[PDB]
RNA sequence: CAAUAGGAGCUUAC
């Protein structure tokens, strides 16, 4: 179960990376696209743990 | 002892309440002895959107006030502005950097020959007051030859290589200012050197042996007056090197 | 974990690799054991923590000393007021209750 | 892009022929004055993109640290390409990538 | 593979073909003299090391 | 990090379109914010042109110095601030009433252009361009560089007297200009708050400064779930506001009191 | 267009000035209190719509309660000036008119700035008192703000009672600057003590007192 | 690989006093004359024959922080330099660092 | 019934 959850989160992060690289990620107010990408990835990994 | 490397150009950002924004700093040293000689910065005056003049001004050692760059390029022996730009600009097609280079050219348009610019440098050489032109020029030319990038070379007739290194330093400055290249990493461990027993004892021995040679001079001033032959075994006070090395190694304080 | 090398965290990674493992995600547990890369990243984080503990305590001690000197002369008096050494009123009733 | 003098080798500045109303270019050292082609005299930019594709060399295929991708070369159908993102380092820059064929050496993108 | 006991050597899936130029002689050599006494230092939080 | 918290009027506070209109009214835009690239063309004859796009426009606009300024306006940037060509041209004429003559291409034009004429002038044009790009305002309160559309979960009584949550649109900002934002219509003038209590003192007085000071200290302490009893922070803010002005906890504040010399020297 | 906004801001400032006068103790007719934007525009603006600010200038008399309480409360003059910048000329005229009709307090509402050379004549016009406010500052009444508790200036007898109850000297009280926005709004002179009742989360209600510098 | 990631003093010396990794080694220094000679042989052109109007693709060569020339083709120069170092002809503690974007 | 000072360095616990 634990390794499945970690693999699912890795896939989610890879999807966020794909979305950021093909310029389709949705930014947040007062926050840059790169900072939005980093914040979303950090959220995902913290929730994975 | 850990120290930043020598003879490498590093470019740093600066702070908001500072007219200077970008600074290229190089410390210089020689392949023989591996000792520091001189340091020479090239700063970028003018903040983002404030400080209308975004000129670049050098800081030569042994001069109190900072000289514009075109002045020192002319003083080193390349007067035509096309050649100055070419020493700075490797690719004429690029245009943003050339658009950021005009205020320097304008602030140093007055000079048109080597002698006048080299005097303009000389008028700032921090020496005594009122030296006449013909030897103010010699003083400034000596500064431009030695104490300016000794690692490049300290002999005359090779000013073109120093001009090329200045062009490189200015180009890296502009690359950091135009955001086309990132600022140098202070904490990068590849830009640091470790001084082991060899160089530390070399520094201390150089200091103490120059002390000894000054003692030899201060003895040969007096004894030669007597007009006698001397056997030099009373001319060397051997206790100077011994006491100095022993004091430094026993206390740790590295110096006189 | 920042790109301390040029465009990477360690020289065992490729350029511009933003995956969780490259930028400081430790997939293992302490029981399972950390990889050398995870070990180094965890060492950077622990070093940051030690530096923080070592360095903020001086600012905190300075702040607490200044607060104590600012408030050292303030006492509740027998009429209920809160006054300093000059007799000046800071609060007409302590804690307002 | 400002030019230089064909005689004095300094740089030419703009001026006005009030008796002909045509933008010349005046040397502040010599007396030479040539006709110009472009009436533009100044430029200023805040949305710039210089440094998008400039971070490429011929031998960029020789870098062994660049990650290699499977993107198809639209040009040369190459199933092996090294890739990297925009070499500009500003905060608001995009995150789109660039793709270099090791076969055809054409740089491309995924759009 | 699929060993629930041995630690998962990282996937490293983004890169199609690796072109290695060097190999570590042994990864434990990153430690110094004092850290080399520690047994299983990769099972500790770094402040304890 | 300076910041205001702008509570909206209730009619605005529930509608989102109205809140966005108030946002547009409060945010500060300069010609920099909507300018792409400015040019300079030598145009010797005012009634004609050496250019090939705007010749038809100026032949439709007619039936001084030959120095022209040609600044270009990107589409989406203009689009996002609800700004058209008319207000921008009017604003330029507002501070360049008669020492400048402004031409502006139409909004539907395939190229959004502006043309100006001066009434050797290749450098006064540059100075004027810089002064325009760096000092012309379009709308909003100076000092407010960004505005966000934030949501506040206020608890208000129901019509039965029982407390029920209620979902309202409020405002947060970057930068600080308390006096001018408090006046803007649509803002709850009795509830605007700033996180800079020096501003509060200059605008609202010393008791409001004490309240703001307590709010900031409570925020800093209770950030992490720590709870300090009220009276300690009340005492700290009462010492800092007892003289009528903010007394900092420094030597410049503590040692400017009238207490004895030995106390001040001991610190 | 922009004229409606200017008129609305001026009307808000006028309402704030009237609220100041009523709060300070002066009698204001209830109908001029509830002055509405359109009726104000009717009575003030022109055919061109721009407003004559010389008609807004009114005269306020003390309510009898604020005389039984504040025996030193005289008669108020309030002038909205038309010159954006105000110089020594205009201040000279204002002081001459104030002394001419023995007005105790003269509030001089200006638009843009009051020059220091003119500003120096403000305190040298005894025994009358001249205060000035800028219209931009008066748009919002700050005593209505939630963070601003209600200030009530004490009378001389009540100030003496306050000092004796606490066995206090004047210098041992918390203080308020004469330039404090709420002291400026209340027309506080040196030595007068306001009483400030405010919310207290530990006790419910708490009364504070500050003395004017 | 250069300094121990774990051994550092506690307190006010934290991070400033470092400890060498077990396989770390410190260079002794070496004469730069053979390096320059090898560089001159394989094709480096000097800066007294330099003209950035033409040399828009050339790669610039720094030696000990001193810019000493440019080359038309860094690939074979780095390959031959690395082979010389790996054969013993060059001191094994000599850095041979190609930068490709710059 | 009387056991120097000043410095530097390395450490201990927060
Ligand atoms: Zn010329
Ligand atoms: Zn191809």
């Amino acid at each position: 179960e634990i390794t499945h959850a970690i693999s699912s989160a890795k896939e989610q992060v890879q999807e966020i990376i794909y979305k950021a690289q093909h310029n389709e990620l949705e930014l947040k107010p007062g926050m840059t696209l790169r900072e939005s990408f980093e914040g979303e990835v950090s959220r995902t990994l913290n929730d994975a743990r | 002892q850990e120290r930043s490397a020598a003879n490498i150009v590093q470019v740093f950002k600066k702070a908001a309440p500072s007219p200077i924004s970008h600074v290229a700093e190089i410390r210089s040293a020689l392949e023989k002895g591996s000792r520091l000689i001189s340091t020479m910065q090239i700063k970028l005056y003018g903040r983002e959107d404030k400080g209308t003049g975004r000129t670049i001004k050098a800081t030569l050692p042994y001069v109190k006030q900072d000289i514009p760059i075109v002045i020192v390029f002319r003083a080193l022996g390349v007067v035509p502005d096309g050649e100055i730009l070419q020493h700075i600009c490797y690719d004429e097609n690029d245009w943003q950097m050339l658009e950021m280079l005009k205020p320097c050219i304008e602030e140093g348009f007055v000079i048109q020959d080597k002698e006048v610019a080299l005097d303009f440098i000389g008028r700032r050489g921090s020496a005594a007051l009122g030296i006449r032109r013909e030897k103010r020029i010699q003083y400034a030319k000596d500064i431009l030859q030695k104490e300016l990038l000794p690692h490049i070379t300290q002999e005359e007739g090779f000013e073109t290589r120093k001009t090329f290194f200045l062009g490189y330093m200015v180009n890296r400055l502009l690359l950091c200012a135009l955001e086309r290249k990132d600022q140098d990493d202070r904490d990068h461990f590849g830009k640091k050197r470790l001084d082991l027993a060899g160089p530390l004892l070399a520094n201390l021995f150089r200091i103490l042996f120059r002390k000894l040679t000054r003692e030899i001079y201060r003895y040969m001033q007096r004894c030669i007056e007597t007009d006698r032959d001397f056997n030099l075994n009373l001319a060397v006070k051997s206790t100077t090197i011994t006491s100095g090395l022993k004091y430094s190694l026993a206390t740790g304080n590295w110096g006189e | 974990i920042a790109f301390g090398f040029a465009d990477r965290s360690l020289p065992h990674f490729t350029k511009d690799d933003f995956s969780p493992e490259s930028k400081g995600f430790v997939e293992n547990s302490y029981l399972r054991g950390l990889t050398p890369q995870e070990f180094f990243f965890h060492a950077m984080a622990g070093r940051e923590g030690l530096i923080d503990t070592a360095v903020k305590t001086a600012e905190t001690g300075y702040i607490q000393r200044r607060l104590v000197k600012a408030l050292e002369d303030i006492m509740v008096h027998y009429d209920g007021t809160t006054r300093n050494s000059l007799g000046d009123i800071i609060q007409f009733l302590y804690g307002e209750d | 892009s400002f030019r230089f003098c064909l005689e004095c080798n300094n740089m030419l500045y703009p001026k006005e022929d009030k008796e002909n109303q045509r933008l010349l270019y005046s040397c502040r050292n010599c007396d030479y004055t040539e006709l110009a082609e472009d009436p533009k005299v100044y430029r200023h930019e805040l949305i710039t993109n210089i440094g998008e594709t400039a971070g490429i060399v011929d031998d960029i295929g020789q870098d062994p640290t660049l990650p290699r991708s499977d993107k198809e070369c639209p040009e040369c159908h190459s199933r092996d390409c090294v890739f990297f993102q925009s070499q500009q380092r500003r905060k608001d820059t995009n995150m789109t990538l660039f793709y270099v064929c090791l076969n055809c050496k054409k740089t491309f993108r995924d759009e | 593979l699929n060993d629930t006991a041995k630690r998962i050597k990282p996937e490293m899936s983004t890169s199609s073909h690796h072109t290695f130029t060097h190999c570590e002689i042994h990864p434990s050599m990153i430690l110094g003299v004092a850290a080399s006494i520690i047994p299983f230092p990769d099972h500790n939080q770094s402040p304890r090391n | 990090t300076p910041a205001l918290t702008v509570y909206l009027d209730r009619e605005i506070a529930l509608d989102i379109e109205k809140a966005k209109v108030i946002q547009s009214s409060i945010e500060y835009t300069t010609l920099k914010n909507v300018t792409s690239a400015t040019e300079i063309y030598y145009d010797p004859d005012p009634t004609s042109t050496v250019i090939e796009e705007d010749f038809d426009t100026v032949e439709a606009y007619f039936s001084q110095s030959p120095w022209l300024l040609r600044l270009e306006l990107d589409r989406a940037r203009m689009l996002d601030k609800q700004l058209t060509m008319n207000q921008v041209a009017d604003k330029i004429s507002e501070v360049f009433s008669d020492d400048l003559f402004v031409m502006w291409s139409e909004d539907n034009a395939d190229k959004l252009i502006i043309r100006c004429r001066v009434i050797e002038e290749d450098q006064m044009l540059k100075r004027i361009e810089a002064h325009m790009l760096d000092l012309i305002a379009l709308r909003g309160i100076p000092g407010i560089s960004k505005v966000y559309m934030v949501k506040h979960k206020v608890s208000v009584p129901d019509e039965s007297g029982e407390y029920k949550n209620e979902e309202l649109w409020a405002l947060e900002t970057d930068g600080i200009n308390l006096a001018e934002v408090m006046a803007v219509p649509g803002v709850d003038s009795s509830r605007t708050y700033s996180n800079s209590f020096v501003e509060i003192l200059s605008v609202l007085g010393i008791e409001a400064t004490r309240s703001s000071l307590y709010k900031e200290i409570l925020n800093v302490i209770a950030f992490d779930g720590s709870y300090v009893n009220y009276r300690h922070m009340a005492l700290l803010v009462d010492v800092m506001t007892s003289r009528g002005y903010l007394m900092a906890i420094t030597r410049h504040g503590i040692n400017r009191a009238d207490t004895g010399a030995l106390m001040r020297c001991s610190f | 267009e922009d004229n409606n906004r200017i008129i609305s801001r001026l009307w808000r400032s006028f309402r704030t000035v009237k609220e100041m006068a009523a709060d300070r103790g002066y009698f204001i007719s209830q109908e001029e209190m509830d002055q509405s934007l359109e009726e104000f525009r009717s009575k003030i603006c022109d055919s061109m719509g721009n407003p004559q600010r010389k008609l807004m200038s009114f005269l306020a008399n003390p309510t009898p309660e604020a005389l039984e309480k504040y025996s030193d409360l005289g008669t108020l003059w309030v002038e909205f000036c038309d010159e954006p910048s105000v110089g020594i000329k205009t201040m000279r005229n204002f002081c001459l008119r104030i002394q001419e009709k023995n007005f105790s307090t003269g509030i001089f509402i200006y638009q843009n700035n009051i020059t220091p050379s003119a500003n120096k004549m403000i305190p040298t016009v005894s025994p009358a008192i001249i205060e000035t406010f800028q219209e931009s500052d008066l748009v919002v009444n700050i005593t209505h703000h939630e963070l601003v508790p209600k200030h009530i200036r004490l009378s001389d007898g009540e100030k003496s009672q306050l000092l004796q109850r606490y066995k206090l000297k004047e210098s041992q009280l918390p203080r308020i600057q004469r330039e404090d926005p709420v002291a400026r709004y209340l027309g506080l002179k040196r030595g007068q003590v306001v009483k400030i009742i405010r919310r207290s989360e530990t006790s419910g209600r708490y009364a504070s007192y500050r003395i004017c510098l | 690989g250069l300094v121990c990631p774990a051994e550092t003093p506690e307190g006010q010396a934290c991070g400033l006093v470092k400890n060498l990794s077990l396989l770390s080694g410190i260079s002794i220094g070496s004469p730069s004359e053979p390096i320059i000679n090898f560089l001159e042989e394989w094709g480096m052109e000097p800066l007294e024959d330099y003209d950035p109007a033409q040399h828009t693709k050339s790669t610039r060569i720094f030696v000990n922080g001193v810019w000493t020339g440019i080359h038309r083709d860094p690939s074979m120069l780095v390959s031959t330099m690395r082979d010389l170092r790996r054969s013993g002809a060059i001191s094994p503690e000599v850095s041979i660092i190609r930068d490709i974007r710059e």
